[PDB]
């Protein structure tokens, strides 16, 4: 395998921990990094 | 809306449309081609 960075078709397993809500947490969602409290959302996201 | 994103990773400079010849014989079709800038 080639480790030179390029579009990576094959990737090792990512590791998702359990999700907590209503508590201040550092959070990561597919590379999106933030600090905050997560709560249920009324806003209607589009599927994509 | 986005349909797919494909990691093809190849260069493209031309494209060709594909028409299905039904039961050669095919009905009239109308299609439109514009170029993004």
């Amino acid at each position: 395998f080639e480790l030179l960075h390029a579009p990576a078709t094959v990737c090792g397993p990512k590791k998702s921990t359990n999700l907590v809500k209503n508590k201040c947490v550092n959070f990561n969602f597919n590379g999106l990094k933030g600090t905050g409290v997560l709560t249920e959302s009324n806003k209607k996201f589009l599927p994509f | 809306e986005p349909l797919v994103d494909l990691p093809i990773g190849i260069n493209i400079t031309r494209f060709q449309t594909l028409l299905a010849l039904h039961r050669w014989t095919a009905g009239a079709a109308a299609y439109y081609v514009g170029y993004l800038q």
